[PDB]
Order: structure tokens, then sequence, then C-alpha cells
């Protein structure tokens, strides 16, 4: 399993680059789902089979439904900003690019130079995640409960309607 | 010597079925001749989202429930304990009726 | 490794504030009861530091292989929960005239006082990445708790965007160390490496991203940009626990990284922390001086004291007092701090609504509440290294810890930084007494009152007699 | 080039060709079951007419999701019956996730929903895919817990050591409220009559099926029912004794109770009317999630205390 | 087989993507999917170190990375309804009402 796990790479990497330079955002959610199925391919290449099963059920079955979710929930189409189109021009597009490359060259210059002993077989069921879950990383889950309970009352409060109604036209500043 | 077949056999599966989906839909091509939904819809996506990433700590304690004693139980517990504070403090909020 | 029924000793504060945080949602379900919620809140914060009391009666272990509590956990667990009492009493009255729910405040504060001890005693990568992530995401709800309100909002959008990048910054070098070390654990990060190669370029540049995502948690330079814009949009008992709490959990958790890893002694991620340091202090300093505004004057006055407490932990491995002078210096900067926010809080106390435009506007504050200005100029005078405050023994401790290991440059920029910081701290000062040109009896105000009155009474206190507070900082000693 | 190693690849590849084809033909076969039981040639005839009809793309839309959409709505709940075992020796599947790829593609079911809806340029089929998906979401939040009730009783995903585990007694009975909770999951997921179409409380919505014409309403029209064959196949093979039987074939035994469910599923489609929308979701989020949760506790104290 | 320099390289390269859509483009719900581009090359290169030394705890930390882009894409994704509903547009430099 390389073969599998190169082309899966690749197209991870070309979905995500078709992501990054888009124009309309539903189009380039799907690229980003087609890209966690990659990179979940890429987990299972690797042995790490709860990794990938995870990615197409937590962050490519929970989360990118969120954002298509708010998608198609306020009706956006990139409305007002495709006709301005200023990520396809060229003075933007340089610099950060160029910059963020740069980034690229010094950190897999920082890649090399480590010792090459493979990725190995064995793969990592759920029952050794398990183990090692209620063992010595007990803490980790409890508070992180804690966590997801946080972000749950964070992003309750700050985005409930506050009005009633199961469809609503635009005010502003909500009347 | 198995696997690999089983493999295989998956692959020749996923293949055929996008494979017949495909031909069947060029087959059926072939011949012939401003406004905003809601919040509370968000808000139930959100619920479940956090509640299937709880629920992902159940999926990874169902696989070692018993390579772990009674102290991983405990632990589950507390943490389905807080998993239900949150459901019941949902409830009684009144932030999970719909009431259309 | 199992946990014994004598490790649930050590466990006790945070378990205390867990079963607080269910105990506050419980009766927010219930009841939805601000009054309740609150003494509920501080009842279990009391309860915790108790529970620390109790630890500190018990012996300093290795819980699991997450945590590791001792005394120097013990003393960063203390600072984060008075921190966060602080807050909660801070924003009672300033909640007290909010128009919707206001018990999630209680709610997060209480969950991100529990990030600030998971932070405190972080013995583990892991722990470290699951305690600053607890601290941050609380804190989105707390920043935008007036999300009414514009500037609440940019601001949490800005908090929320900016910890999400250097969230994802951390965790990028934290797999680049476990990929070049097979050990999550901090005492475990260089161990396989030795004769010279501990200066390795992937543990290099995973340790560069954490220090990326650690100096936006700790407001360094060139990461230091959301500082103002969120200390000015989140309400003023926020702006207190993101200015005290998280950034001493997260200092904390960095010099406990910083000591127990053998990275230590690296001669580049040192020089990298001296420029960081340097640059923080200079450009804090200066961007601090052309400020109208309170609340970005103080944040790049937290700036400057992060500034502070980095050059405090360059000399960590040589001047053998850098643990006992972050650990005097964070408290002298967290009652500072904690009264000049305080101040903010009670005079910007209640919300008044989000139409209104919440400026301070500090002058002629002492001619209708002396005792506030009183305790303003306190602080004032204790955030620029002047004697008679605390914040002076704080300074004259880094500046010790700078000139013990020859850090010249470092101790230069030091006192060109004070020199300049004393300006706009005397600056305000002044204006807090100087003429207005144009211009309360419930409980919890007078709470508020006897809270930031006794933090001046502290600071007095410990400028003019330091001792118990440098007996109490030895007693709390890491397990080397 | 000929050699028994080759044969035997060939006969795995044979053994999944034809499981697709008896699962595909056994969906469109019991489609017009149900429609009898509300002439095996009639489907024929219809899919020589859904053939010979153009497929309408319409103007306003795009050419990619609207069609991808029905691709969603085949493939993702056919290759979750590729998990499901009918034999020790006629099976296409034995890799370790044999319960979370069910979920994988139980997770990705709802992107079919959401994408036509958008695909529609109509604003009520929006609202319509949104209340679909919202409960479908509402619901394959706790189908993950319903599983593992039975996964946390049989030790691993695998469905060889679910069947296996199923020796002495099978999971129906200790785990009772674990078989409804999957139950009404799977009703609710798959668009099943209760829970279905809850456009009932606003004219303001409309269905995702509308502006879908030709194949790409066929898509649909045989996907959803592989989609409750394939959940009729994961019930038995968890819940039942999976090709468990005292004298009968295995895979006689297995078509005689995947046969029985889904004319329980016929009973189903006769007998219960169909709930208001917010009591659905009431019901989904205040009964089943708390029930399968204490659920769970329970079974872990059952398997920890008999564990001698 | 796989050396590790391989996929930490597509790792780093999709954090490098992620960063540059992060940077480059206006629109906030864009910028929420590059975080979440760069949330997911983290938790790639996490679970590639995990799977290099044969230790359990890069797929811990695979779950900690994915708690966490849950939780964050539902601050987000609230704070970016707040914004629609109030501001009535996602323009980033359009909310830059604090100067220095």
């Amino acid at each position: 399993m390389e073969f599998a796990f190169y082309i899966c790479g690749l197209i991870a990497i070309l979905a995500t680059l078709r992501v990054i330079t888009h124009t309309n955002p539903v189009h380039a959610l799907l690229y980003l789902i087609i890209s966690l199925l990659a990179i979940s391919g890429v987990f299972f290449s690797l042995g790490a089979y709860f990794a990938g099963a995870l990615e197409i059920i937590v962050y490519a079955g929970a989360i990118m439904v969120l954002f298509v979710f708010v998608v198609m929930m306020l009706n956006l189409g990139g409305s007002e900003i495709e006709q301005e189109r200023q990520w396809l021009k060229p003075q933007v597009w340089i610099g950060p690019a160029i910059l963020s490359a740069i980034m690229l060259v010094v950190i897999v210059y920082a890649i090399l130079g480590v010792n090459d002993q493979g990725i190995d077989g064995t793969p990592i069921s759920a029952k050794a995640v398990g183990i090692t879950l209620f063992g010595p990383y007990v803490l980790a889950v409890e508070l992180a409960s804690m966590l997801l309970l946080a972000g749950l009352v964070v992003a309750f409060h700050v985005g409930r309607e506050e009005r009633a109604g199961e469809v609503l036209s635009n005010r502003k500043d909500d009347s | 010597t198995e696997v690999i077949a089983h493999h295989w056999a998956f692959a020749i599966f996923l293949i055929v079925a996008i494979g017949l989906c495909c031909l069947m839909l060029v087959g059926g091509w072939f011949l012939g001749g401003r406004l905003r939904l809601s919040a509370k819809f968000y808000l139930v996506a959100m619920f479940f989202v956090i509640f299937d990433v709880e629920a992902l700590y159940l999926f990874a304690w169902s696989t070692s429930i018993r390579e772990s004693g009674w102290v991983g139980f405990v632990e589950a517990a507390i943490f389905i304990f807080v998993l239900l504070a949150g459901l019941v403090y949902l409830v009684r909020i009144g932030a999970l009726d719909w009431t259309p | 490794m199992t946990i014994t029924p004598q490790n649930l000793i050590a466990l006790l504060p945070l378990l205390i504030v867990g079963l607080t945080v269910v105990v506050v949602m419980l009766s927010i379900a219930w009841r939805r009861n601000h009054f309740l919620n609150a003494t509920l809140s501080v009842i279990g914060l009391n309860a915790a530091l108790v529970s620390l009391w109790f630890v500190g009666q018990a012996g300093a272990m290795d819980v699991t292989p997450l945590m590791r509590v001792d005394g120097f956990a013990m003393l960063y667990t203390g600072l984060v929960l008075l921190a966060s009492l602080a807050t909660c009493t801070f924003a009672y009255p300033w909640l007290e005239g909010y128009n919707d729910n206001k018990d999630e405040f209680y709610l997060l504060v209480l969950i991100a006082a529990l990030g600030g001890i998971l932070l405190a005693n972080a013995n583990h990568l892991a722990s470290l990445f699951l305690g600053i992530e607890l601290i941050s995401l609380p804190l989105f709800g707390l920043v935008g708790y007036a999300f009414r309100q514009k500037r609440s909002l940019e601001a949490s959008i800005k908090y929320t965007i900016l910890s999400a990048a250097a969230s994802s910054f951390l965790l990028f070098g934290m797999a680049l160390v476990y990929a070049q070390s097979g050990d999550l654990s901090f005492v475990a990060l260089g161990k396989n490496l030795g004769d010279g190669m501990l200066n390795e370029p992937l543990l290099l540049a995973g340790f560069g991203l954490m220090i990326v995502g650690l100096g936006f948690k700790l407001s360094l330079v060139p990461f230091h940009l959301w500082t103002p814009d969120v200390y000015q949009g989140a309400p003023a008992p926020v702006s207190t626990f993101l200015a005290t709490a998280s950034k001493i959990a997260i200092f904390g958790v960095v010099m406990r990284l910083f000591l127990y890893a053998p990275v230590g002694d690296s001669e580049a991620i040192r020089v990298v922390l001296a420029i960081i340091a340097f640059a923080s202090i200079i450009f804090g300093n200066l961007m601090a001086l052309s400020q109208t505004n309170i609340k970005r004057l103080l944040g790049y006055s937290s700036i400057s004291h992060l500034g502070y407490l980095l050059v405090a932990l360059i000399a960590l491995q040589t001047g053998e007092m850098s643990m006992e002078a972050v650990g005097v210096y964070l408290a002298g900067y967290l009652f500072s701090s904690l009264g000049a926010f305080g101040v903010v809080s009670l005079m910007s106390s209640p919300y008044r609504g989000p139409d209104a435009d919440s400026l301070f506007s500090y002058r002629g504050l002492f001619w209708h509440r002396p005792i506030l200005a009183a305790v303003m100029t306190v602080m004032m005078l204790s955030l620029a290294g002047i004697p008679m405050t605390l914040g002076f023994i704080g300074k004259f401790y880094v500046l010790a810890v700078g000139v013990q290991a020859h850090l010249w440059w470092l101790v230069g920029a030091v006192v060109v930084g004070s020199a300049i910081g004393l300006y706009y701290y005397l600056r305000v000062a002044v204006s807090l007494y100087l003429h207005a040109p144009e211009q309360p009896s419930n409980w919890q105000y007078s709470a508020g009152g006897i809270v930031v009155l006794i933090s001046a009474l502290l600071v007095l206190v410990l400028g003019v007699w330091p001792q118990p507070l440098i007996s109490i900082v030895r007693l709390a000693m890491p397990l080397m | 080039w000929i050699s028994p190693e080759l044969i035997e690849i060939l006969l795995t590849i044979l053994k999944a060709v034809v499981i697709l084809l008896v699962v595909v033909t056994c969906g469109a076969f019991m489609s017009f079951g149900e429609r009898r039981l509300l002439g095996s040639l009639q489907l024929v005839a219809d899919m020589i007419k859904m053939f010979f009809k153009e497929d309408w793309i319409p103007k306003f839309s795009d050419r990619v999701i609207f069609t991808l959409a029905p691709m969603i709505a085949f493939t993702s709940l056919l290759l979750a019956f590729a998990i499901v075992p009918v034999s020790p020796g006629w099976v296409v599947a034995d890799l370790n996730i044999g319960i979370l790829f069910f979920l994988m593609m139980a997770g990705l079911a709802v992107y079919a929903v959401l994408f036509a809806g958008w695909s529609s340029n109509n604003k009520y089929s929006l609202l319509g895919a949104m209340r679909a998906s919202a409960q479908t979401l509402s619901y394959e939040v706790f189908l993950g817990l319903s599983l593992m009730g039975v996964v946390a009783q049989a030790g691993s995903f695998n469905m060889t050591d679910i069947v296996n585990s199923q020796a002495h007694v099978w999971n129906v009975i200790p785990q009772f409220f674990g078989f409804i909770t999957f139950a009404i999951a799977g009703v609710a997921v798959c668009h099943r009559h209760p829970f279905d179409q809850p456009e009932a409380e606003q004219e303001l919505a409309d269905g995702y099926h509308i502006e879908y014409s030709g194949m790409k309403f066929g898509l649909f029209f045989v996907g959803e029912y592989i989609g409750i064959v394939t959940i009729s196949a994961l019930m038995v093979t968890l819940f039942f004794g999976g090709w468990q039987g005292p004298l009968l074939p295995p895979f006689i035994w297995f078509a005689l109770k995947t046969a029985f469910f889904m004319m329980m599923f016929i009973l189903i489609r006769a007998s219960l009317p169909r709930p208001r929308y917010d009591q659905v979701m009431s019901f989904g989020w205040k009964i089943c999630l708390p029930l399968t949760l204490i659920n769970l506790l329970v079974t872990a104290a059952v398997i920890l205390w008999q564990a001698q | 087989m796989i050396p590790l320099q391989h996929g930490l390289i597509l790792a780093a390269i999709l954090f490098v993507l992620g960063l540059t859509g992060l940077v480059i483009r206006r629109n906030l719900l864009f910028m929420l999917i590059g975080l979440e581009i760069m949330i997911n090359a983290s938790a790639l290169a996490f679970v590639v170190a995990g799977s290099y030394w044969g230790q359990t705890d890069g797929q811990v930390m695979y779950i900690l990375a994915i708690s966490l882009a849950a939780a964050e894409a539902s601050i987000g994704l609230a704070l970016l309804l707040q914004l629609h509903r109030r501001r009535q547009n996602l323009n980033i430099d359009s909310v830059s009402e604090m100067r220095g």
C-alpha cells in the first residue's frame, strides 16, 4: 500500500489546490470533501485505520456537513465578491504565495536530514487506541469532553436566532 | 494470499459500482432523442457535530471495554455523565424544542 | 499508568472545578438564575483553593503521563483560581445590566479556569495542547459575549481566527517534534540525541512552530498584533481574565516545557527567544506611547510584561533562580493587572446596552470616585517597575536573572523599555487626577471595590515587605 | 498463465459481482414487491422507459453536483453493503472496521439530500432539504451508539467476530433498546415512511426529488431501496443471528431473515402514521440519545460484571 | 516501505496551501475553510509521526485535533452567521474599525 498512498496524496494536493483558488464556495467545499477522502485513504495506507475512518465519519461526515449547512443556509454564492475577482489579480497573488512558499522550502529543508526507517506495517486498530485512551490519557478525554461542552456553549450563545420564523429575510442589525 | 484477494474484491466492487452508475447515467442520457433560512437548523447541526465527537470517545471506548477494568468504566461513566448533563441542560433551556 | 486512590488527592482542584462546572450547568438548566450561579461558581473556586491547600498538605507526584503535580503547579493553579475569582467578581456588576442570558459567562469562566489548572499541571505535549485550547475556546464566547456590540464581535472574530491559526501552527510543530523524538513527554524530547547532535533540523523547526503558537498566546513579537483589538473589544472582565489567568497559565506551561526538556541547552532556541524578548519589550513600549484608550495601552503593557517574563526565562538553565523570579514577577503582574482591569470593569459597569459606546475616559476619575483613582494609580505605579510596589520587586528579580547569566543586550532592553514605559504609565496616573471636562450602591459593586483595594494593599505591603512572597514562592519548588 | 491463485482471486471477483447484482436486483424486485403489498417484468419495462428518456439539466443549475447528488444517494449506501457477510466463505470485505465503515457511509448519506436541495434552483426545495437533513443528522447522531452497544458486547468492529459472538445468544434479547434505537435511526436516515417528507408542516417547503427526471430520479428511486435492504442486512448481522441456523443453509437463513425484516418494514409502511416534525426532533434528541447512552453504560456494567 | 519524509512533505504542503488560502482570500467562510485545511494538515502530520514509531499516541493526537476542529468550526460558523446577520457582508477587510 504505497502507490495508493502516493496517488491519494497527489489528488489531495490537487483537490486542496482547487479549493484555494476557486470562485464559488460549494464547489470548493466539494473539492475539500474529496481532499478529506484522499487524506483518509492516506491514513488507511499508513495503518491508521481509525484515523481515516474518523476523517470520513467526523471531518467529512460532520464538519463539511456544517460548512455546507451554513453555505446552503444563508445563501451565499459568493455574491458581490465573484464580480470583484480580487484573488485572480497578480499584485495580491505574488506576495503571500512566495512568502508561504519560502516557508514551504525552509520547512521541507528542515524535513530532510532525519533517518529513514520507513513506514512499517502492523496497522494500529481501534483496540490499541482504546487501551491507551483510558489508561495514560484519561484526563485528555475528560477535559476534551469539557472542551467540546465549552465549544457548544460558545457557539450556541453566539449564533442563535433571537427571532421567530423558519423563513427570514435579512434585516440590518436584526431589526 | 487471502487478504490480497479480499482487497482486490473490494477494489473491483467499488470500481464496478461507480462504473455501473456511470454507464447507467450515460445510457439514460444517450437514448431518447436577499433571504435566510433560519438559525435553529445550524444549531441542530452543531448539536449533531458536538455529540458525534463525544460519541467518538464512546466509539473508541466500545472496542477496549474488557481490557480496561472498572476504573475505565468509572471514567467513561463520568464522561457520559458530563454528556448527559450537557444534553439535559440543552433540554431544559428550551434550545432543543422546535415549535414551528 | 493507572490512577491510585491516593493519586486522587493531587487531582482534587481539577475535579472540584469540573464538579462545580456540572453543578453550575445543572443550576442553569433547573432555574436559570444569576446570583445563584455566580455564588456557585465562587464557592467552587474557593473550594478549589482549599483543595489546593489540601494538595499542599499531601505530596507532589506524577499523577499520569499527562500531569505532574508539584509546587510550581500548585502556585500557578492558585494564581489562575484567584484570577478567575476576580473575573467573576468583576463580571457580576457588568452582567447586572445585561439583557441576554448571563450564566454561560460563569460556565465558560469555570471551564477556562479548568484549562488553566490543566496547563499548570501539564507535564505532557498533549496536556499542553489541550490546556491552551481549553483556555482559548471558552474565551471565544467570553470575548463575543456582548456580540450585539460591533467591536466585541470584531474582537471575537479576530481572536477566533488567529487562535485557530496559531493552534494549527502549534499542532504542526508538535507533530514535527513527535516525528523527530519518539516520545510526547516533556522530559524525553531530546533524550535520544547527544554529543552535539541536539541541533537537529526537525526538532528545531517543530519547536519554532510551537514558539510561534505560544508567542501568539503570550502576545510576543510579531504575533502580538491581536492584543489591542482583543483587549478593547472584549468586555472588561474578559480582558481581565485573558490578561491575567490565560497568559499566566501559558507562560507557566512554557517555563515547564523549557525546564524539563533538554532543548534548553540548545543555543538557537535561546537566541530566538532573546531576539523575540528584545523586540517584544522594545516594540510594545514603543506602541504604548501614543495611546489614548486604556485597554490598548494595557495590552501593549502586557506585551512588555511577557517580554520581561521571556528575559526572565532565557536564563533558566544558568541563573538557578529563574523559576522563583518568574513566580514573583507573575504574582506582582497578576495583582497589578487585576487592580487596573478591576478599575476598568467597575467604571464600565453595567453594560448599559450595546448602542452606547463603551469608552472609558479616565480623565477626572478622582473627582467622582477617589478610591478607584487611588487603586488605579497604585497599579500604574506598580506596572512601571517603580518601588513601594510589588512590580518593582518583580522587575528587580528579572534584572537580577538577566544580569546573572550576562544577558547584557536583554538587560539594556529591559532598562530602555521600562524608561519608555513609565512615560505613559505616569501620564495615565496624572490624567486620572486632572479636572474632568464633562461627566454603585449594590453589594457586589462593593465586593469588587474591596477586591481591588485588597489588591492595592497587597501590592503596597509586598512592595515595602516582599519577604512572605519570597518565602511562599521558594517553598513551591518543582522536582528537578 | 493458468495458476490456481489467479483462479481463486477471479472466483472472489465473481463473488463480489454476484453479490452486487443480487443486492441491486433484490432492491429493484421488492420495490415492485412493496408496490404490490401496498408482474416482475414491469420493473424491466420501467427501466427501459427510464433509459429511453432525456435527462433534463436545468438551465439555472450546474452539470456537476446536480448529477452527483444521485451518485451519492446510490453508491454511498450501495457500498455500505460491502461490509455485510452472508457466509463464512462468501464475504467480500474482511477489514477490521466492520461498523465504522457503515458509519462513514451513513455520514456521507446526507450529502445527496443537501446537494439535491441546492441543485434544484428553488427556495422551497432548499427548505425541504434543510428539514430532511436536520432530521437525518438528528438520528444518525445516535445511530453510532446504537451500533456501539453490540460493538461493546462483541469486542471488536469485525462482523465475523460479531456473528461468532452471536453463537450462544443473539444480541436482540440482551439489547432490545439498542435494537429499537438502531431501527428508528435506520428508518430516519434512509427516509422511511414515518420519518419521511418533512414538508408536511410548511407550504414554503418542497421535496428534493422535484426537478429530477429520468435517470437522476431513478437513481434515488433505487438508492433508497438498496439502502433499506442494506440497513436490514446490517440489522440482522448485528442483532439477529448472522448466517446462523440449525438445518437450512446459512445463506438461505440470511435471505429468510432479511426478507422477514423488510416484511416487517412493510408492516411499518401499513401501521403507524407520520408524526409531526417537532415531535420527531424532540423524540430523537430527548428520548433516544439518553436511552442508548444508558444502554451502553448498562451493557458495560454487565460485561464487566460476569468477566471471569 | 513509505519514508517519513514523503508523508511529512505532503502534510507540510497541505499546511502551506491552507495558510496561503487563509491569507490571500477576503471571504471569512473561505478563511475558515483554510483554517480547517491547516488543522487537517497538522493532524495528518501527527498521524504520520505516530505511524512511524508504531505508537498509538499519534492517533490520540489526531482525535484531539479533530475535536478541536469540530468545536472551532462550530464557533467560527456561529460567528460567521452573526457577522452575516449584522453586517450583511462577509468581507473580512470591512470589519476593521479598530485602528492603531
